[PDB]
């Protein structure tokens, strides 16, 4: 009857910091440290990383079929990324995460995100990318979950921390700079999570019966984008009361809202798509849109660049159009393609198809 | 009772 | 200078080559190594790996020469345990090396500069071992360098001293023999100088054994 | 260039919480107590001098070693003398032990002597009893096992058997032979210990001995000494150790230093202040100091710190061996110490007394008054250029029983408990360190002082023992230490860093020990605890509400002034702080504070409801480690209505049906430990 | 066996290694005389025992009781 009474060892971990130093300097602040050196290094590596894609930018993109390899994993690709500098590119599926290479060209890695038969992995980011970088995996249920030593030699898999989320499936925007990640799906609540508090901030009312299929946010100057299962794009401002909230509440679409994304520039620009197939690249200061566009007649899937304005679509009928924010023709690639992914830097696109395979173009 | 003499 | 860095950058590189990896370019990539600046953590823990090795006279000597230039940069714990160790292997070539001209040198290399280290226990017991050297020089050399030690750690140095000058002054009395008597004096001399404060309550005694030796009926 | 970027960004879940496991580290075996505390009782001071005659054996010189506990015994004529020397004898051994029954035996007889020895172990039943014997009158002692003493009419002298001499004296004793041959009957002492040993089938450990020669070697005769040499180094050292400072070389370096000059040193043996009493103060950190360098542990604790009469007679045997090992003597002892002579600390003794006792010209004649000897402060300057580069587990430090006679004074107290603390610091292994050199009664009669100026570095001092030896709870309530940092955590003007550590020392003290809980209850801690609860410290809100939840952990009078106080109110507002851990510790006590209720009425019943919601509003959170502690916190509250939870639980197969729904999704938690113990507290209901 | 010799390790031990080279009929005697040094300086030989180890080999001296307190001080023992 007692013995249920479970004690933790919180209070005897907490007293571990009293027989542990203090008076001396951190590990961290020492200059000739080793890990501040090879801290150091990958910012030197990643710098260079950053300068090196811009150089591509810079010539204009041409043409795109290269491929740097072709594979094939055990599951279907649900969802795809590309770490910011070194070359892993995790493509997860219903459970699992396959941790791939575009440059050896081999397996490295191979979870069980540890979520039920019913449940599904829709979305997918990389927290501290810049170094030391974690896994963050959001489950359609609520769920999310953070993994550590994901690609290593010496170590497996560890779930540093996971936390119910919530309660389309499930929607996030992670936010490395201000420290913030922002949940959403099928409920009408854009929630909050502060990741240095680790408690739910704000619970901003979306003011929409349908599901948010996309969420895409803004540094600076703070808009939390919304687009919506009937049709339309919500701006919000995070600043403002919740009565408020709601900026803007344009409409002109009627689909499952693929992708309405923003940029990361003063002049922000939501370039967002429906199944339908037609983008409409909307401003935050206008009711209306500045310019159109109609692509694919039945889209499937769809990816958006950050630094270069590419738009990379999918198709019902195998196609893999890649055109320009202006509208402009450059590659109609010829075989639910239901996974594109751009790197944060350098203009290669992934793709995943139906079929149980992955690519990754280039642009020479 | 202590060993040293202490003078507190 | 325009490109200054550009020469070190392949230099550097030149010489990471050679002491990765015949005798007597080793003797000149030291050389060069210690001369001249650069932009220096693995050179001074692999030059540790030479001198402890080499039973070439002339690497060891040179070995021994660079550490003490390359240690320049000695609050952060990981600098420090890396010029502990690397000084505590010098130290170890000092007293116990047989070639005396390569204790000579890695003696005469522990500067001002290292003090603080030296003047832990550890070190502070080598450098005692070095006052009795069969070779004078060195002995001369080690009290200069532990009378300089006496402020730093004086709980170890100013006993230590005290009964060095008790046993000179027993030299210059009683060992009835010019070459001793002429050594003791020269090396009273350096206590005197070096160790000044342990000195001054000895100064009534030490000045009569030294005035009864100007008054004796070799120069 | 694009580092700045790089630098200037979070690094969102990595700290300690989240790379570390969230488990208390396993606490050592702590061997530093001493696991007895043996007295001294009662003492036996056997004298064979028969003061006049000499033996048959040595032929003495015609100017002669003649004192005799310092005094001359022939110019005071032979009975007279004799009682002095026993007299002079027992005030010697009084200042090492002054609580002992002291009884003389002076020129015995056989029977004189087993009456003597017999009465003292009936006394003393199994504590300690000292026989001193000083043989210098009778004959040297035989090959035979033997020792001399006399017969009735002084007219012969009587063997007297070591066996029968250790039938008569106890198992627990300590003997100090001082005559010539002395070894031997340290040998036959052994002997007959192994020979008891074989009868016993169909008193060897337990029996210490200090004798002051080899079974080879005679006692010096030297007209400077006294014939009493070894008596005299173990009993009065600083004396011996002064006269042989001004019989060697080294007075060439002090002129004007006499034996007479000597003679008329000033001060006590007490006064650490007075120019005695500083060295009899440094004297003894310096033997205690080559003890515990050269001795190993074990053997170190046995002799050293146990009882101080032994202690005392091993610190002062050093000085024996150093000083007889000039005149072709080495003394011996039972459980066998290696050489100490040329220890490096005696060059620091001879520095010492030489700067000591160069002023005694001007002290004595001129008035002159007496400056302090350096040696403390440069004792502790070693000390501390250890620590800068002694991070490590290399040679630890020479110093530390130097530290520890340092806090006995006021004069550098402040000093060694800054350098104590930055030592403790360095880890765990150190306070082990500090700990067996024996720390621990000196830091402790500590916070009977009143000294503004130490409670930083006190509280600094037992916050790290109490890290790693939480044993230490049970001594620091017996002293009333409970009360020294209650003060310091009801102190606005402490720094919250000090504060913090003080509200740990209190969650140790408080830890699971109804003594302490009670002890602290009364000192009123509930009170001083809510009115530190919303500092600006993360810490200190931690660590104060653990302090607040251990109190009143299995504790009902400490909940009832918890209810008065309203803490429980006070409490929520950490349910909503930043810091996960203040969240964590907050959530703790609620738990902690709800366990205890040992079936009460309307108020207590009341308020377990507003504390179960309360708690039951922290599912959606984002640190597992606080769902974890939600978990364990509810599992008290189903504990405790087990009858009620069984009604909820067999239904679906409105405060407990909350609750219940709240551990279900604990139950289908993402994270898998949270999940687990979730299970478990819900398979326990099932 | 009677006097402290820690001060003078170095006066010794360098020319007894030296006589371990120089002259065969006097390495036996002299490898006697170095272990009772050895046997008195303790933890303070430590410094040595790689300079001597040298001469050793070189010549395979397989002393008993030198080899046996080297293997000491090295792993923390003595008689």
């Amino acid at each position: 009857f007692i013995s249920a009474t479970v004690q933790t060892g919180f209070c005897d971990w907490s007293a571990r910091y009293f027989a542990q130093p203090v008076m001396k300097i951190p590990e961290e602040h020492d200059l000739e440290s080793q890990i501040r050196k090879e801290r150091e290094w990958r910012f030197l590596r990643n710098s260079r990383v950053r300068r090196q894609a811009q150089q591509v930018i810079q010539k204009g993109i041409t043409r795109l079929d290269d491929q740097i390899f072709l594979n094939r994993n055990p599951g279907v690709p649900s969802v795809v990324k590309f770490h910011p500098f070194t070359p892993c590119i995790a493509v997860a599926d219903k459970d699992s995460i396959c941790f791939w290479d575009w440059e050896k060209g081999e397996k490295l890695d191979y979870f069980h995100n540890g979520n039920p038969r019913y449940t599904r992995v829709t979305a997918m980011e990389y927290l501290n990318g810049q170094d030391c970088s974690l896994l963050l995996t959001a489950t359609d249920d609520g769920a999310i979950r953070v993994w550590k030593n994901f690609a290593d030699l010496e170590k497996n898999p560890e779930m540093v921390t996971a936390w119910q989320g919530l309660s389309a499936g499930m929607v996030v925007d992670w936010e490395q700079e201000t420290g913030l990640l922002m949940s959403s799906g099928d409920v009408r609540i854009v929630r909050i999570w502060d990741t240095d508090r680790e408690m739910k901030v704000q619970d901003i009312p979306t003011g929409a019966d349908s599901c948010v299929t996309s969420l895409s946010c803004d540094s600076h100057r703070s808009l939390i984008v919304a687009g919506l299962g009937d049709g339309s794009i919500r701006v919000y401002d995070r600043r403002m009361a919740l009565s408020e909230c709601r900026v803007m509440t344009y409409r002109e679409h009627t689909a499952w809202v693929v992708k309405a994304s923003l940029q990361k520039r003063p002049d922000g620009h939501i370039v967002s798509v429906s199944v339908n197939g037609d983008v409409r690249i909307f401003d935050p200061r206008m009711p209306e849109s500045v310019n159109v566009l109609q692509i694919v007649k039945g889209l499937t899937a769809l990816d958006i660049h950050p630094q270069a304005d590419l738009i990379a679509c999918g198709s019902v009928n195998q196609f893999t159009a890649i055109y320009n924010s202006s509208g402009e023709l450059i590659n109609n690639i010829k075989y639910a393609i239901s996974c594109l992914a751009f790197h944060p830097h350098w203009p290669h696109l992934a793709v995943g198809s139906n079929d149980y395979y992955i690519s990754v173009y280039s642009v020479e | 009772e202590s060993q040293f003499e202490m003078d507190i | 200078p325009q490109l200054k860095k550009d020469i070190q950058d392949g230099l550097l590189k030149m010489l990471s080559l050679v002491l990765m990896x015949x005798v007597g370019s080793i003797t000149l990539a030291l050389r060069t190594l210690g001369s001249f600046e650069f932009e220096l953590t693995q050179f001074v823990r692999h030059c540790a790996d030479h001198f402890l090795n080499s039973e070439h006279k002339e690497i060891r000597m040179e070995a021994a020469r660079t550490c003490s230039r390359l240690l320049t940069p000695s609050v952060s714990q990981t600098a420090v345990q890396v010029v502990a160790d690397v000084l505590s292997k010098l130290l170890v070539v000092g007293i116990t090396d047989p070639d005396p001209d390569i204790r000579y040198c890695v003696l005469a290399s522990l500067d001002e500069r290292f003090d603080a280290h030296l003047a832990q226990a550890e070190n502070l017991q080598a450098l005692f071992v070095a006052l009795n050297d069969q070779v004078f020089e060195i002995r001369e050399l080690a009290i200069c360098t532990v009378g300089r030690l006496s402020s730093m750690n004086p709980a170890f140095v100013m006993p230590f001293l005290r009964k060095m000058l008790i046993q000179i002054l027993t030299e210059l009395e009683h060992s009835g023999i010019g070459r001793i008597k002429e050594q003791s004096a020269r090396m009273l001399g350096h206590l005197v100088s070096n160790a000044p404060r342990l000195i001054r309550p000895y100064m009534e005694p030490i000045l009569k054994a030294l005035i009864l030796k100007l008054k004796d009926p070799n120069p | 260039e694009a580092d700045l970027t790089d630098w200037n960004l979070p690094l969102a879940f990595m700290k300690k919480r989240h790379c570390e496991k969230i488990e208390g580290s396993k606490s050592l075996a702590q061997s530093w107590r001493m696991k007895d505390r043996m007295k001294t009782v009662s003492v036996a001071l056997v004298l064979c001098l028969n003061v006049g005659v000499d033996p048959p054996d040595v032929v003495k010189t015609t100017p002669c070693a003649r004192l005799e506990c310092w005094i001359d015994p022939l110019s005071m004529g032979p009975q007279k003398a004799l009682e002095t020397i026993g007299a002079n004898l027992q005030k010697q051994y009084e200042n090492w032990q002054p609580r002992a029954r002291y009884k003389q035996s002076l020129d015995p007889t056989v029977d004189e002597v087993k009456k003597l020895c017999t009465s003292l172990r009936r006394n003393a039943k199994e504590e300690r009893v000292l026989f001193h014997y000083n043989g210098h009158g009778v004959p040297r002692p035989t090959v035979n096992g033997e020792v001399w003493v006399f017969n009735k009419n002084y007219t012969q002298y009587i063997p007297l058997s070591i066996y029968d001499l250790q039938t008569w004296m106890g198992s627990p004793s300590i003997f100090v032979y001082d005559c010539s041959n002395a070894g031997l009957i340290v040998k036959s002492f052994k002997q007959f210990a192994l020979q008891r040993e074989q009868e016993l089938e169909v008193s060897m450990k337990n029996c210490i001995q200090l004798a002051a020669c080899e079974a080879t070697e005679l006692l010096p005769m030297i007209p400077d000494l006294p014939a009493d040499l070894f008596t005299s180094c173990l009993t009065t050292p600083i004396k011996i150790a002064l006269r042989w400072f001004c019989m060697q070389k080294c007075v060439s370096l002090v002129p004007g230093v006499t034996l007479d000059l000597i003679e008329k040193i000033p001060g006590r043996l007490n006064d650490r202040r007075t120019p005695l009493g500083e060295l009899n103060w440094i004297f003894t950190a310096i033997t205690d100091t080559i003890a515990w360098n050269v001795l190993p542990r074990d053997l170190f604790q046995k002799l050293f710190r146990q009882d101080l009469l032994v202690a005392s007679l091993f610190r002062n045997f050093l000085l024996a061996e150093r000083i007889m090992r000039s005149y072709n003597c080495t003394p011996v002892s039972s459980p066998r110490l290696p050489p100490t002579y040329m220890h490096a600390m005696w060059q620091a003794w001879d520095l010492a007394v030489d700067i000591c006792l160069s002023q005694l010209p001007t002290i004595i004649e001129e008035g002159t008054a007496f400056r302090h000897s350096p040696f403390f402060a440069e004792q502790l300057t070693a000390f501390q250029v250890w620590l800068t580069m002694g991070v490590e587990n290399r040679n630890p430090p020479e110093q530390l029983p130097i530290v520890l006679q340092v806090l006995l004074s006021q004069v550098h107290r402040l000093r060694a408990l800054d350098l104590l603390g930055r030592f403790l610091d360095l880890g765990p292994w150190a306070v082990s360190l500090a700990l067996s050199v024996g720390i621990f009664p000196y830091v402790l009669k500590l916070l009977q002082s009143s000294a503004r100026e130490l409670r930083p570095l006190l509280v600094f001092i037992w916050a790290k023992i109490l890290a790693v030896d939480s044993s230490c709870q049970a001594d620091l309530v017996k002293d009333n230490g409970h009360k020294y940092f209650l003060s310091v955590l009801a102190d606005p003007y402490m720094p919250a860093e000090h504060r913090t550590m003080t509200a740990f020392i209190l969650a140790v003290i408080v830890n699971s020990y109804h003594t302490g809980q009670e002890a602290c209850l009364q000192g009123n801690l509930i009170a001083i605890c809510l009115e530190q609860l919303n500092d600006p410290h993360p810490l200190l809100r931690q660590w104060v509400a653990i302090c607040l939840g251990r109190i009143w952990q299995n504790f009902d009078s400490a909940r009832w002034c918890g209810v008065r106080d309203s803490a429980h109110e006070k409490l929520y507002s950490l349910l909503s702080d930043p810091i996960p851990e203040v969240r964590c510790a907050a959530v703790f006590a609620l738990g902690t504070f709800v366990g205890n209720s040992a079936e009460r009425t309307d108020h207590s019943t009341t308020i377990d409801h507003n504390v179960a919601m309360m708690l039951a509003q922290l599912v959606s959170d984002g640190s597992p480690m606080v769902r974890k502690e939600l978990v364990v916190a509810l599992s008290h509250l189903v504990v405790q209505y087990e009858s009620n939870f069984c009604t909820v639980a067999l239904q679906f197969i409105s405060v407990y049906t909350q609750i219940w729904r709240v551990l279900l999704h604990l139950a289908a938690d993402p994270y898998p430990e949270v999940s687990d113990v979730a299970m478990k507290v819900l398979n326990s209901i099932a | 066996e009677s006097l402290d010799f820690t001060d003078y390790a170095s006066r010794i031990i360098h020319p007894i290694v030296r006589t371990l080279d120089q002259s065969p009929e006097l390495r036996s005697t002299a490898m006697d005389t170095l272990s009772s040094l050895v046997f008195q300086l303790g933890k303070k030989y430590q410094i040595f025992i790689p300079m001597v180890n040298k001469v050793l080999v070189r010549h395979r001296i397989n002393h008993q009781r030198y080899d046996v307190l080297i293997c000491r001080i090295v792993k923390g023992y003595t008689l």
